[PDB]
């Protein structure tokens, strides 16, 4: 017989990405309009400026 | 164009604003290694005929 339904395009819920990611804001259908993140290399564990 | 030119202005002032800021923490750890062999120090010492 003919064939009415062959599986399809199927849609996914999440995208899960696996590569470890930076810090950052919302960019997707919210957008946040504020600053983005200070990156501050704190905690030195030798003396260089100082 | 002066509307515009205030709001522009005001807007950029708006958008000054920061959301928060992010940094590693490190202080205080150190990397290890790994001793091989354990330092033994004895060392036999026998007579020639073994008395």
């Amino acid at each position: 017989g003919e064939i009415i339904y062959d599986g399809g395009l199927s849609s996914k819920l999440a995208d899960v990405v696996d590569k470890t990611t930076e810090p950052h804001n919302a960019d997707g259908a919210v957008k946040d309009g504020r600053i983005a993140p200070v990156k501050l290399d704190l905690e030195k564990q030798k003396l260089d400026k100082l | 164009e002066d509307m515009a030119k205030i709001y522009g202005a005001v807007a950029a002032v708006s958008k000054n604003v920061n959301s928060s800021v992010t940094y590693e923490v490190k202080r205080g750890t150190h990397e290890l290694i790994k001793v091989p062999t354990i330092p033994h120090n004895l060392v036999l010492i026998q007579s020639d005929n073994g008395k």
